[PDB]
């Protein structure tokens, strides 16, 4: 039960990310389980954002 | 979108012609700074009346 889910985090977000994983540890399930593909960019760069 | 995105040398080359084009047109005179935006140009005042 993999569930591919991207995600985008702006470089300089730390603890957000840290709650990030912290959340994926407390409600991870034996039922299914979420696998996140991070990738760091710049937020404001609409470039970025679109690649 | 392939990444790393690479641009042609050309094109600052083609940036700067195009920036440093002064001419003549229906806006007035035409000519350019360095960021694009429109210099020495002409905006005429004008008021409706009765004529
Ligand atoms: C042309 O535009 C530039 C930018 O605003 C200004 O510095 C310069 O004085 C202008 N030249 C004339 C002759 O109006």
């Amino acid at each position: 039960n993999s569930i591919q889910i991207g995600g985008l985090f702006p470089r300089g977000a730390d603890q957000e990310y840290s709650a990030f994983r912290v959340g994926m540890v407390q409600f991870s399930t034996s039922e299914f389980r979420l696998t996140p593909h991070i990738d760091n960019l710049e937020v404001a760069n609409s470039f970025a954002v679109t690649n | 979108l392939a990444n790393p995105a690479v641009p042609w040398g050309q094109g600052v080359e083609i940036e700067r012609a195009l920036k440093q084009v002064q001419v003549e047109g229906l806006s007035g005179n035409i000519k350019f700074d360095q960021n694009g935006k429109r210099i020495n140009y002409t905006i005429n005042i004008m008021e409706l009346k009765t004529n």
